[PDB]
């Protein structure tokens, strides 16, 4: 249901995601912010089922603020994947497993480089220029192959971001009522007034 | 100071504790022995029944652990009937377990571990007995093997154990340096037990009538105690002998 | 499989007056098309001038009965035998139904 | 009942003293002298065997110096098997950090998780604290290079230079002496060779009477070397603690 | 009803571990025991003490293996030794075996017996173990090794020595006879040689106990049709093979 | 001075539990309560003690089901513990087997219950002691419980400091008093009676004053205040 | 040393454990309690010192009865005599629960043994401060044992214990001499009533009362009852003619 | 150490909890006057040094809307005690939709009192603190409780816990009467206050609270203190 | 396991393990507390012989629990470290559920509670560390600094010391702090702080730590050239004599 979109550029990673919320046959929410800032330079957009996907998000939230508040430190965006991973590992096999889809975009500041991860609700994690997490990705990969380059800046990347939110518009059968545009590059995390 | 009250190291490297045990093992002023035979093992036990209000029948050292194994104790029989409780429960289990009946010296061995946890961890006090397990093992033949308060086992060509061990430990000896042998080359195990009994009069110096004796006997697939009127008609026997 | 619930039919009624109320039942109890009992009855008096029944599956039914009778007995053991006041009973016996939320007294109450 | 017999290990004195963590750090003063240096370009750990003799095998023996992983090592001083336990539940919660955030622990997080868990037995438990004194040489992208002690009361520290066991006030002062902060690893390695030789209670410095490590930048990565027999005689001849 | 959670091993004030000294003490008062390590095996004795000559000499084993290449000797208190192997012969299948396939190394086997016994002196209402430990062993990458363990749960890695009360003489014996270019039977010779000054009484194969870790024998494996099995290394010496090296002395 | 007195699981050299001892002497410490019956009826009276003059009088009887109830004498607490343990055992005998737990009953379960205290390591015995009334299918009841584990059946007694003013005087007037059949207030005077005989330097008061009653078509129930203004 | 007395489960120098045997004038300084085994069957009887006549007679039972054939008294501590026969009740229970026979008299001795001994293995409890003669009918006939705080138990001909423990075991000793044949049940019951009368010469300052049960083969088909009524004041008579 | 926390005295007395009530001799000053119009209940703060900010000396607190408590001794042992009767009051009022009884609420407070010893997990030794718990129901009316460690809690008409309590309790006797008013009562309250004060009695070292029927349990800002001290001083001044 | 009671009381009414805890602190570094007009200072004693101490790579004294919230210590610092633990924990806890980060009070409450836990449960003893906990209230601006000790008492202060030679730090404190004129800019209270320090350090700078807290969440600790400025600056006006 819920649209999760990851854009890795040259110099920034750019998430997209929907901003409706539903239940039943009405959309309760047509504003909802689907991300959690877990560290000044990390951020986590995430889609599932109801509860399961704010509840994990804060969690892992929680868990990076206290590591970084521990060690004066942020995590880099591949060390807060892999935990992020190892969660839903670890989850999977539980008696009630979250059943989340999560983009992980960060900024490594020593590597100083754009990282996108995407972790699913089995712990199914990869790196990608470009990730979609349920039914988006069936349009949105396609699009970005043809359309995507490594060497492209922020506003070309926004651009492509929004010929994909115009195929989802057009051929997806749900109204997810616009998205909510982030941008994470080494000043932090920034969002994208109109979109 | 507390050294000498729980089994911890002393600092001379001794456990106190085990010791008083030992010394315990001697309250009841009774002595056994123990011997081999061709195909049997003997078991003889003082019976000393003080009091006339007692029920002779139901003074004993001497425990049918299983149908194999008999176990005579020295000491106190609180911990002598923990012990006997403690090696039937084990026979049950090793036969359930592993299909076969537990052997004389299996049953020694797993006496002697807990012996040796209680002289390691705290909590326990030691149990003041000495074991002597008899019985005519299927891959053995006849065996005799003892466990002592300290965690020790070892198996005997014959043994004794009581005040007067050292005593009949001897008398032993120089029987088994004169016949040569490490058993009593008889047949019968009613000329074993009338051996044991020569041999436990001529060490102590004192007769002794069918109310003075426990006699336990083992052969191959059974064992069994005898009853005074058995035990008499074996006295009987030494008296007729020269 | 076995069905832990069962059908012992009944019906009771509560109406309340100016200065008074009153609660009734049927004393019929039955298991399918059988007549288990012409007078078993199913409305209590639990005192502190309260009258409960619960009507449904009568096991279900007695236990809670019993339950609450036990609740007003520890109240006065354990407040200086207080006069339980009817919503204070009624809160009680929320509590006590909603302990059983996913084992439920196949029962209907009325105090 | 059994309280009389408890020796109430994790109280205080009337002086706020844990009476076990000084008794043990009185127990570790006894043991052989181990030092580590933190040079520009390296750390370097060198210690003692207090137990020696002419019957001892030294190509298999471990006494004092240990791997945690593949860029931390410690030197120990103290009880050896504690020492052990330790050092098998540090390398167990590095290997946890790596299965976790796949990537090596940084030196510190390892340290103050094994100080936390010396702190744990002298607060609760009514267990004796561990014996040993640990100095851990590492490195990370972190912080670099870096030299650590921790004792039995949890505490630790870092350090450009440290001493723990043996005439520690003697190495130390040493160490204070001839300390430079732009020295190499070479010259930390004669500085920590120097400083034994003067402190020991033997009569001479021998190889195998010595336990050595480096953990140096050489070749884009950083290797942890624990020497053998033959390369102690080496650098203690050449050194000039030695002949032949 | 245990109630002992508390250590009953602390620091005294000097420094020392006191109930650990006094192990050591009741270690030094056993009898005494050696290993010898040579080029191609090594060697375990110990001498067979039996308070009552009624006693069966066969069941009195201080030497006793504990994987097909590695055995153990000790010096002092039977029983802890006798629980000890117990545990180490568990352990070497719990913790090895049943997960690589192959019995464990000696050092490994060594470290863990290690680490039991440093839990005996810190684990809540326990005693140390009363006894010092020599294992020899053999694994294909590390060769032959002969570690000795500590009541304190130190173990050491020995060319050869010995513990027990003749342990100092029997050391200097050792220490003016051993060699790198050592041999399995020169070894054995020593062995031999220092363990008949250590006993007072009748010094025959019934009165000593003998084992090594040798090469591999074929024929104790039980047996045949699986050419990489190869058969066990560790070989208990029986008392005609003992009384057979005794006499050309 | 005195090596076995350290806890409850140290036999002196003469075979003697000083804790258990120590426990008796905080009930003599404590203040007086009596209790008596006849075949009918069964009475506690309690004089409660006061902190000071601006205290309160404690509670010093407590019901543990409508046929059965007790009076206390010493540590408070322990007998708020003692008597839920009561409640709860008349609670399960009522609701498990439709059953009044009979007197005796009560005092054998208090017995163990006590015990399990006397013999175990950490811990201690309780320090009170109580007087147990009721009236069940065997007649009128009156019970005597000690930290010791004993519990005795009687026609009266009393328990907590000099008791045995009151004592004296039931053994005078049992012949009176048992026989006093169908006639609470004449059951409650002599046990009033008893308990001034049990008291120094003092006078028995409204405030201080608590009476309890159980017998045949009585349930147990509490006079406090002026309710016992009737008995001076 | 000294001290071996101040916890249970030590033994002292000599072999001893001296808590029990402190257990043990514990229960010499209780009241007196005798067991008579005849042909077909057991008697128990016991003194209950009246302190005074505020005591309701007739109540205030000692004599226990476990499962419906074992009878039981003790002299001591009458709680841990009570706790005693709880836990016999227990085993009694479990025992026929999976063997469907009630416990065989030897059966249930060694489970009260078992216990009490096991009370006398740590120091964390308190080793029991009862003597304890018991028994009845089982399958092999009658059975009458005693068991002491140690654990140590034996069966009876006749058995005694508490303060009048002397001139009872004295009396007792008479009827074993007297009648080799055995005394039948009502004829146990009358010698039990003497006995007690006897024995209460050591205790002769407060009043008493005499309390019999038995558990005979033919007088009550092998299950155990209070000795009451007509039967009781028979009893009693012959005793006080005894006195007389 | 020699003993045990569950351990007699020879005379019958819990050692730790007469240890205990000494340690509670040597806290605050906590004085409480129950009347017909309410309850009063002052305390002495005691600051420690001027640096220290005497309105986070919290030694009175409320339990619930209709009942306040006042504390003395070892304050920190009473936060867990304060916790247990809040979460008791309102699991009172969840369970009956109605206020708890304050005798109730001082019973299960007391509960927690003997809760010690070595076990089935306890704490190691009795709290060191005594507590004033004072409330309004429509039983009883208005009450005033005094809790002590040993598990034993009294009702008083007036009642002294801190260093000079004793001398107070005295005055009390002398100067509480059943016609009391809630006036009087605050007077008399920061009278004995200012009497067993080591200083000049002030609102920074004084608080002073109340339970009406009416308007529930508060506590007096500094400035109403204040101006009740000012008329006690107009008050006392004008008599010879 | 292990039950026993270690955290007892004496027949004169004293914890004495308590006592001995405090005892430790006494011993530890001092560190002191000062609340200015609109921040909090917190300062910290070195110990000495540090000439081979890295204080790169050093644990400091001043932990910062949240972004805006921070606690210093005196006493044992292992102690120290596990109470900082848990207060993180509590603080990230407390956004989690309340979606509003931790008050000064409340830490403060939460940690003196750990502490009186410690006193009170059998099988452990109390910590032998004294805390000062400072900061900022989300969105305000008032200053709060709170002391808690080893018993579990917590308060707030103007201003406090603790550790070695805290009642020469305390008493000079008193004698210098006007509560109707706090330290107004933050330059006069870091100066305050570096005055009451060295009145104990007798060293310099190189034994002075410095970190001060200012509104919405600002945290800086000085280098060692800005304590230096501060000591230079006081020791010429300590010359004119
Ligand atoms: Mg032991």
């Amino acid at each position: 249901m819920d649209i999760i979109l990851g854009i890795r550029v040259q110099d920034s990673v750019i998430l997209a995601s929907s901003k409706a919320v539903t239940r039943g046959i009405s959309v309760l929410k047509d504003s909802d912010d689907k991300t959690r800032q877990l560290s000044p330079h990390t951020l986590m957009s995430f889609a599932g089922e109801a509860g399961d996907t704010v509840q994990f998000a804060e969690y892992i939230q929680a868990n990076i603020q206290l590591y970084s508040i521990r060690e004066d430190y942020e995590l880099s965006p591949q060390a807060v994947s892999s935990f992020v991973r190892q969660e839903l590992a670890k989850s999977i096999r539980s008696r009630r497993p979250y059943q989340v889809n999560v983009l992980i975009g960060g900024y490594d500041k020593k590597k100083n480089k754009p990282e996108l991860y995407q972790i699913d609700y089995l712990g199914t994690k990869v790196e990608l220029p470009y990730g979609a997490h349920g039914y988006s990705g069936f349009y949105t990969f396609s699009l970005l192959d043809h359309h995507y380059r490594p060497d492209m800046t922020t506003e070309e990347g926004l651009d492509l971001l929004k010929l994909c939110v115009q195929e989802l518009e057009k051929r997806m059968p749900m109204d997810f009522k616009g998205v909510i545009v982030k941008i994470v590059d080494k000043d932090g995390i920034r969002q994208v007034d109109d979109f | 100071g507390y050294d000498r009250h729980i089994t911890i190291f002393s600092p001379e490297g001794r456990l106190y504790q085990v010791e008083y045990a030992f010394k315990a093992t001697n309250q009841t002023n009774i002595n056994s022995l123990a011997v081999r035979g061709k195909d049997c093992t003997v078991v003889i036990s003082q019976k000393k029944v003080p009091d006339k209000l007692l029920d002779p029948t139901t003074v004993s050292y001497i425990f049918c652990i299983s149908r194999t194994i008999g176990m005579v104790v020295n000491g106190p029989i609180p911990d002598a009937r923990n012990a006997a409780l403690r090696a039937k429960a084990e026979a049950a289990e090793f036969r359930y377990k592993y299909g076969y009946d537990m052997p004389c010296d299996v049953l020694a061995k797993r006496m002697a571990n807990l012996s040796q946890i209680y002289t390691q961890r705290a909590y326990m006090r030691p149990l003041g007995v000495i074991l002597t397990f008899v019985s005519v093992d299927e891959e053995l033949g006849p065996s005799i093997y003892k466990t002592d308060p300290a965690g020790y086992y070892v198996g005997y060509k014959a043994t004794a154990t009581g005040p007067k061990q050292q005593e009949i430990t001897t008398n032993l000896e120089n029987h088994f340096k004169k016949s040569k042998i490490d058993h009593i080359n008889e047949e019968s195990w009613e000329k074993v037990v009338e051996f044991a009994i020569t041999h436990m009069i001529d060490a102590l110096g004192t007769e002794f009538s069918k109310n003075d004796l426990e006699v336990g006997v083992a052969t191959k697939d059974k064992f069994f105690t005898l009853s005074a009127e058995n035990i008499e008609e074996r006295l009987v026997a030494i008296a007729e002998q020269d | 499989q076995f069905n832990p619930y069962g059908d012992n039919g009944g019906t009771i009624l509560g109406i309340a007056g100016e200065d008074f109320a009153v609660l009734a039942g049927d004393t019929r109890n039955i298991t399918d098309y059988s007549i288990n009992s012409r007078y078993e009855p199913k409305v209590f008096d639990c005192g502190d001038n309260i009258v409960m029944s619960a009507n449904g599956f009568a096991a279900d039914g007695d236990a809670l009965v019993k339950r609450f009778k036990n609740s007003v007995k520890w109240y006065h053991f354990d407040h200086n035998d207080k006069k339980l006041s009817i919503n204070s009973a009624a809160r009680n016996i929320q509590h006590l139904l909603y302990g059983k939320r996913f084992f439920p007294y196949y029962v209907h109450t009325i105090i | 009942g059994s309280r009389r017999y408890d020796s109430r290990t994790t109280i205080f004195s009337p002086e706020g003293r844990l009476y076990q963590v000084e008794y043990a750090l009185e127990s570790i003063s006894h043991a052989g002298t181990a030092i580590g240096i933190m040079a520009s370009d390296g750390i370097v750990l060198a210690a003692e065997r207090k137990v020696t003799s002419t019957l001892l095998e030294q190509d298999t023996s471990t006494e004092k110096l240990y791997k945690l992983n593949d860029k931390i090592a410690v030197a120990v001083a103290g009880l050896t098997a504690d020492a052990e336990i330790l050092i098998n539940t540090a390398r167990i919660h590095a290997q946890n950090y790596l299965k976790t955030y796949n990537e090596d622990i940084p030196v510190e997080i390892l340290v103050r998780r094994l100080s936390d868990i010396k702190q744990g037995y002298t607060q609760h438990g009514g267990l004796r604290p561990f014996g040993v004194s640990f100095i851990y040489a590492g490195y990370d992208d972190r912080y670099g290079y870096q030299l650590y002690t921790s004792n039995p009361s949890g505490n630790y520290t870092g350090w450009k230079a440290i001493s723990v066991g043996a005439n520690t006030s003697a190495a130390q002062t040493l160490l204070q002496m001839d300390y430079k902060d732009d020295m190499k690893v070479d010259d930390a390695i004669e500085l920590a060779l120097k400083t034994l030789s003067k402190t020991t209670d033997s009569s001479a410095l021998t190889y195998d009477r010595l336990e050595f490590a480096t953990i140096r930048k050489g070749d884009g990565e950083v290797y942890q070397k624990i020497f053998k027999p033959q390369e102690i005689k080496d650098i203690l001849v050449k050194t000039g603690i030695t002949k032949k | 009803t245990d109630r002992y959670s508390f250590s009953l091993t602390t620091f005294s004030p000097s420094g020392k571990l006191g109930q650990i000294d006094y192990a050591l003490t009741a270690v030094k008062q056993g009898v005494t025991s050696l290993g010898i390590k040579a080029t191609n095996g090594v060697v375990i004795a110990t001498e067979k003490k039996s308070s009552s000559p009624l006693a069966m000499s066969e069941t009195l084993s201080k030497v006793s293996l504990l994987t097909p290449d590695i055995g153990a000797v000790y010096s002092g208190m039977g029983p802890d030794y006798r629980v000890l192997v117990d545990k180490s012969r568990k352990v070497a299948h719990t913790s090895y075996k049943r997960i690589y396939g192959e019995y464990p190394p000696t050092k490994l086997l060594v470290s863990e017996v290690a680490k039991i016994m440093q839990e005996a002196t810190q684990s809540g209402g326990v005693r140390p173990f009363g006894v010092s430990l020599l294992i020899a062993g053999h694994d294909e990458f590390n060769g032959f090794s002969l570690y000795q363990v500590d009541p304190s749960g130190s173990y050491f890695p020995w060319k050869a020595t010995a513990i027990g009360k003749g342990s100092v003489a029997a050391k200097t014996f050792l220490e003016k006879r051993w060699n790198d270019e050592l041999e399995l039977e020169d070894a054995i010779h020593i062995a031999l040689l220092t363990l008949k000054e250590s006993v007072e009484g009748e010094f025959n194969g019934d009165t000593i106990e003998l084992a090594i870790i040798g090469d591999e024998n074929p024929d104790l494996l039980g047996y045949t049709g699986i050419p990489t099995d190869k058969g066990p290394r560790f070989r208990k010496l029986t008392s005609q093979e003992i009384n057979d090296r005794l006499e050309a002395l | 001075r005195n090596n076995y007195d350290g806890d409850t699981v140290t036999f002196s050299p003469t075979g003697r539990l000083f804790q258990v001892e120590y426990a008796l002497e905080a009930i003599k410490q404590g203040s007086v309560t009596v209790g008596l019956r006849s075949n009918t009826h069964a009475v506690l009276v309690a004089l409660k003690r006061n902190a000071d003059e601006l205290s309160s009088y404690q509670k010093k009887i407590i019901k543990c089901d409508e046929h059965m109830g007790l009076s206390l004498a010493g540590l408070a607490p322990d007998a708020r513990v003692l008597s839920n343990y009561l409640r709860q055992q008349c609670n399960y005998s009522s609701l498990v087997f439709n059953r009044k737990l009979a007197v005796e009953r009560a005092g054998h379960l208090l017995c163990d219950k006590a015990q399990k205290n006397t013999q175990s390591y950490g811990g201690r015995p309780y320090g009170v002691g109580l007087l147990i009334i009721g009236y069940d299918k065997s007649g009128a009841h009156l019970l005597e419980f000690q930290p010791s584990g004993n519990v005795t059946e009687l026609y009266g007694t009393a328990i907590g400091a000099r008791s045995q003013g009151a004592k004296t005087y039931l053994e005078r007037t049992l012949d009176t008093f048992i026989k006093i059949d169908g006639n609470p207030d004449e059951l409650i005077k002599a046990g009033v009676e008893a308990i001034s005989q049990s008291l120094r330097d003092e006078s028995l008061t409204v405030d201080n004053l608590s009476i309890a009653i159980v017998g045949k078509d009585t349930p147990f129930t509490i006079y406090d205040g002026e309710a016992v203004a009737k008995y001076i | 040393g000294t001290g071996y007395d101040l916890s249970n489960s030590v033994f002292s120098p000599d072999g001893r454990n001296f808590q029990v045997e402190y257990a043990v004038k514990a229960v010499e300084n209780g009241t007196t309690s005798i067991g008579i085994k005849c042909n077909d069957g057991v008697v128990f009887a016991v003194e209950k010192l009246i302190t005074s006549k505020l005591l309701v007679p007739q109540k205030n039972v000692k004599i226990q009865v476990v499962d419906r054939h074992i009878g039981c008294v003790y002299s001591g501590l009458i709680p841990d005599g009570r706790h005693l026969v709880n836990r016999g009740r227990e085993e009694a229970a479990s025992f026929k629960k999976l063997y469907k026979t009630p416990i065989p008299i030897p059966a249930f001795a060694d489970r009260l043994g078992q216990y009490v001994q096991a009370h006398t293995l740590y120091n964390s409890v308190r080793p029991f401060g009862v003597s304890t003669i018991f028994g009845g009918v089982d399958k092999n006939g009658a059975h009458l044992y005693m068991l002491e705080p140690s654990g140590s138990y034996w069966g009876y001909k006749g058995a005694a214990t508490g303060k009048g423990r002397q001139s009872a075991k004295a009396e007792l000793e008479k009827l074993v001499d007297h009648h080799p044949e055995g005394l039948s049940a009502r004829e146990a019951v009358k010698q039990a009533a003497k006995i007690i009368y006897l024995a209460h010469e050591d205790n002769k300052e407060k009043d008493f009362e005499l309390e019999i049960s038995w558990c005979s083969l033919s007088e009550t088909n092998g299950l155990h009852k209070f000795v009451k009524g007509d039967l009781l004041q028979e009893a009693i008579d012959f005793a006080q003619k005894e006195i007389n | 150490y020699d003993r045990g926390v569950s351990t007699f005295s020879p005379e019958g007395r819990l050692f730790q909890v007469e240890y205990s009530l000494e340690a509670i001799k040597l806290g605050s000053t906590a004085i409480g006057i129950a009347t017909k119009e309410g309850v009063v209940l002052g305390v002495e703060k005691r600051a420690t040094s001027p640096l220290l900010e005497s309105d986070s000396i919290e030694k009175i607190v409320e339990i619930d809307r209709h009942i306040g408590c006042a504390m003395s001794g070892l304050t920190a042992d009473a936060r867990s005690m304060i916790e247990h009767a809040r979460t008791a009051a309102v699991t009172h009022n969840l369970y009956y939709d109605e206020d708890i009884n304050v005798e109730s609420l001082t019973q299960s407070v007391c509960d927690l009192a003997l809760r010690f010893g070595e076990g089935e997990r306890l704490m190691s030794r009795p709290f060191g603190v005594a507590l004033l718990i004072a409330g309004h129901d429509a039983d009883d009316g208005y009450q005033l409780f005094h809790a002590e460690p040993s598990g034993t809690f009294y009702r008083y008409n007036a009642k002294a816990i801190g260093s000079g309590s004793e001398g107070a309790q005295a005055e009390l006797l002398n100067e509480w009467h059943s016609s009391l008013t809630l006036k009087e009562a605050e007077l008399l309250v920061l009278k004995i206050l200012k009497q067993v004060m080591e200083e000049k009695l002030d609102e920074n070292n004084a608080q002073l609270s109340c339970i009406t029927k009416q308007d529930g349990f508060k506590i007096y800002d500094n400035e109403k203190t204040a101006e009740l001290i000012k008329e006690l001083k107009e008050k006392e001044a004008a008599e010879s | 396991g292990y039950d026993r009671a270690l955290s007892i009381f004496s027949p004169d009414g004293h914890i004495f393990q308590v006592e001995y805890a405090l005892e430790a602190v006494k011993r530890g570094t001092c560190a002191v507390g000062v609340k200015g007009k609109n921040c909090v200072v917190l300062g910290c004693e070195r110990r000495s012989t540090l000439k081979l101490q890295d204080t790169r790579i050093t644990p400091s004294k001043v932990s910062k629990i949240d972004s805006h919230v921070v606690l210093s210590f005196s006493g044992l610092n292992a102690d120290s470290r596990i109470l900082i633990e848990k207060a993180r924990v509590e603080a990230q806890s407390h956004r989690l559920t309340l979606e509003d980060p931790v008050t000064v009070e409340y830490l403060t409450r939460y940690v003196a509670g750990v502490q009186q836990r410690y006193t009170q449960s059998g099988g452990v003893r109390p910590f032998g560390v004294s805390t000062l906990i400072a900061g900022f209230d989300p969105r305000d601006d008032e200053p709060k600094l709170y002391q808690t000790e080893p018993s579990g008492i917590y308060s707030s202060w103007s201003a406090q010391t603790i550790g070695r030679n805290s009642k020469t730090v305390r008493e000079f404190l008193e004698k210098n702090y006007d509560r109707k004129e706090p330290p107004a800019t933050v330059e006069e209270c870091v100066k305050l702080t570096v005055r009451s320090l060295l009145e104990v350090v007798q060293t310099g700078a190189k034994n002075i730590e410095i970190t001060v807290v200012k509104p919405d969440s600002d945290i800086v600790a000085l280098s060692s050239e800005e304590i230096n400025q501060y000591v230079t600056q006081i020791e010429q006006e300590k010359q004119e004599q």
